């Protein structure tokens, strides 16, 4: 979820929080 | 006298199921059928203002969609607004519409935040939906006994409008609201190299029941990858989340086929795939629909549209267009007037409509139920073709042809390994 | 003749930091102080349009703010823009304004990703950022050695500005940025119990160097369950993300301060776990003109606003609005001394960028992102009276970790434990 610079109307919340870069 | 339509899409790049290319055209057969039913707005002229939601780099775009929103209020003042179909785009329009109290109809916007009743009040979505996605997960998810976990992975190209996210995201809150079970999820960067070693040690770990969703390309790479590690149907299953169907092509399927020496694997692999996509309409209506649809496009719109599921958007564009067309109409039948957006909106919800998609139903919430289909693999030909069908109101599912859906060991593979995972 | 400034933040909900009872005086301030240098905007006389940017609930909104934003850019046709300062709020006008080729200021909008300039082109954020605090973590890792693991705790809901996620956020990307270690997030409902016992086996599992981003009751309560599991100084440390100081009493005069005071009994089992516990916020300005600034602030918000300013950290967020202000009016003066029109953003904004000034605040400075470097102080409790107060401060510009008053880091042990236990993780 921290692949921040996602503030994109961000409001969309959600959860799904899990990656690797 | 004059209705007001103001149009908010993109209207230059006709990339997206949603473009004014694949859309105009829909939308003017529309218009010429409503001018032909007497029966429908008695005394009224539909007009048309378009608004590009794209911005210079020809993306649509999260400040030009909603600043174009704004313009077609001050100089039209409109009834209604149709479209965006972006997701990023429609959420600011959508939240704009909402303040002005008028109503919006989109095809696109499936996201689940676009769902939330008081945020996107005067919402109608006649097109597909991602939460809807998840009714069928969980259908199927009963249907066959898988009463435990599940794994989903993920990936969406960076500068774009994250179209896998938000699918994913509808099925996992979703699936979590009715069966209460543990969804796993995985995102992962497709030209990253590094997270396929990532991915599948992921799979082995965390899942069974596997959903992915990503590019054609990518999905045949993880089976090839996925059978080379020892995984088949036996304890394994892999559903490619391909709604628009891009790995197949429709009207006349080689999903695993790309001629470098690596379908032999493939199909072995492609043993334990099993394909997710919106469901082709079939009534006759739509075939005839589609083929005015390339004439109009091409003739008046400069464009030439390829057969395809992408074609439903501009079908529910269609629609929709008729179905509020109809309830503006019965809302003056009542007395009330154009600009009644509560109202109006009320008569589209919880409603039945017969399009040219079909039987098209609008749920409580102002939206479309979907429908998918679930291809499978020929245990004969290995061909894969539908299996399944889900009725997205019935929220039943009904087998194809007879089929069955292919199962290595009998029986479908346990969604728990025999230990734990 | 005159320069209009469009200004979009709450002119009626008075709980944000920058609230127009707060920074409407702050300008006022800054204009007056304007008006009384000849050798700023020559032949030009600053006006001031207002628009909310909350809604009909009062609350800053995403829809208000841009909304608010292109009418006032119609009706009057500004040269720069105020604000907003919530992040939902700034990033549509952010993005509206720099469309329209126009400046924005503000002192609000903290989150990462308003640091895209690439998106947020011609944005000048003049107060803090968390992407700042991620610099200071950064300081304090490699001033105590840790190369390795952290762990991130944070409390927010689901519909409000998620101050506490956007904290995190910066600082998660940018110490990745920065030191390669490995650290572990874990997102908490303050309100849900179940969250607790789930959080006690995070902070047991996940790592050793905590920080923790909520409410100050949470952050008790917290502390006290650690102290029941064995966790202390000895292996573990928690450091409590209050940027605005919120679990802290400010104009104390000259007192030692009792974070967790509450008087409910637990308050020496509390002082006993509040030990491993340091307290981050952001620095209060220490140069005479903050405090002579603050004493005008007061008056003047009680006299033509209504409100009543409080003392507080809050308070950097209006200083850092005049003081912003004030940096844009050289530079648009700058600007006209070279034959720039006032209109012209793109020069206008590099003017202010890469650039120090003088303000209330003291010392600030732009950096080539265009984000004002934040000092931030480290809160630790006296071995023998228990009472917090600044023991460590951190320079935005230097980078520079510099202790205060002659105070060391406390340390059961006499040294930090590491960011790895004492045999393995398994
Ligand atoms: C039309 O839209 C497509 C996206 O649907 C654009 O292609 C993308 O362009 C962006 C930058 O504009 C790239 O970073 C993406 O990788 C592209 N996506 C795809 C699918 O290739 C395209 O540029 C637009 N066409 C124009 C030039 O108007
Ligand atoms: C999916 O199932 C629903 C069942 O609710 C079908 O809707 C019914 O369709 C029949 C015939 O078209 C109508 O007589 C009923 O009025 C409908 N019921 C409701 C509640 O609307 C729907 O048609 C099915 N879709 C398909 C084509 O499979
Ligand atoms: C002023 O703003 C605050 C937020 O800073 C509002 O308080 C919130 O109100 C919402 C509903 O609008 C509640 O769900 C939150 O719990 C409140 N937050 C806090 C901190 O209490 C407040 O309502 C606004 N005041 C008015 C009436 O304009
Ligand atoms: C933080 O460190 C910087 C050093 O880079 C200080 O800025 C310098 O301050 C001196 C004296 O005020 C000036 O002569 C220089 O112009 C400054 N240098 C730069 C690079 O701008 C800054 O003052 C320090 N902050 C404090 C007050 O601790
Ligand atoms: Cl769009
Ligand atoms: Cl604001």
């Amino acid at each position: 979820c921290f692949g921040g610079r996602i503030d994109r109307i961000g409001a969309q919340s959600g959860l799904g929080c899990n990656s690797f870069r | 006298s004059d209705l007001t339509v103001a149009v908010v899409l993109p209207l230059t790049n006709t990339s997206y199921p949603w473009s004014w290319a694949r859309v105009g055209p829909a939308v003017e057969l529309a218009l010429a059928r409503v001018k032909a039913r007497p029966d429908l707005l008695p005394g009224w002229t539909v007009r048309m203002v378009l608004g590009s939601s794209e911005n210079a780099a020809g993306v649509c775009s999260d400040t030009a969609a909603p600043l174009a929103a704004v313009d077609l209020k001050w100089e039209h003042s409109p009834a209604v607004f149709l479209g965006p179909g972006c997701v990023y785009s429609a959420a600011p329009v959508g939240r704009f519409t909402a303040h002005w109290r008028v109503p919006l109809l989109t095809a696109g916007a499936p996201a689940l935040g676009i769902g939330v009743k008081d945020e996107y009040a005067l919402t109608t979505r006649t097109g597909p939906s991602h939460v809807k996605l998840g009714d069928f997960v969980t259908a199927l998810h009963r249907r066959l006994g898988w009463e435990h976990q599940a794994l989903v992975l993920y990936a969406d190209r960076l500068g774009d409008d994250r179209p896998c996210f938000f699918i994913v995201e509808g099925l996992y809150m979703r699936v979590r609201e009715r069966l209460n079970i543990t969804v796993n999820h995985q995102e992962f960067v497709e030209g990253d190299p590094d997270h396929y070693p990532k991915l599948l040690r992921a799979v082995r770990r965390k899942g069974r029941v596997i959903y992915i969703c990503s590019s054609p390309d990518a999905f045949r790479n993880l089976m090839l990858l996925a059978l080379n590690a020892g995984l088949t149907g036996e304890d394994y299953v892999f559903f490619h989340l391909d709604v628009f169907g891009q790995s197949l092509k429709s009207a006349q399927q080689k999903p695993w086929e790309r001629g470098d020496g690596q379908d032999r694997s493939a199909r072995q692999a492609f043993q334990a795939a099993k394909i997710i996509t919106y469901k082709e309409p079939d009534n006759p209506e739509y075939l005839e629909f589609l083929k005015q649809l390339k004439l109009l496009a091409d003739k008046k719109f400069n464009f030439t549209v390829e057969d395809g599921l992408k074609n439903i958007i501009p079908a529910s564009f269609h629609d929709g267009l008729l179905l509020y067309v109809q309830a503006v109409t019965e809302t003056l039948a009542q007395g009330g007037t154009v600009t009644d957006g509560e109202n109006i909106t009320q008569r589209m919800w919880n409603r039945s409509f017969q399009g040219v998609t079909g039987y098209l139903k609008i749920d409580r919430n102002g939206d479309r139920d979907t429908d998918f289909s679930l291809w499978d693999m020929d245990p004969e030909t290995g061909a894969f073709r539908v299996v399944l069908n889900y009725n997205g109101t019935s929220q039943e599912l009904m087998a194809v042809s007879e089929h069955k859906l292919y199962w290595p060991l009998g029986y479908p593979p346990p969604d728990v390994p025999k230990c734990g995972f």
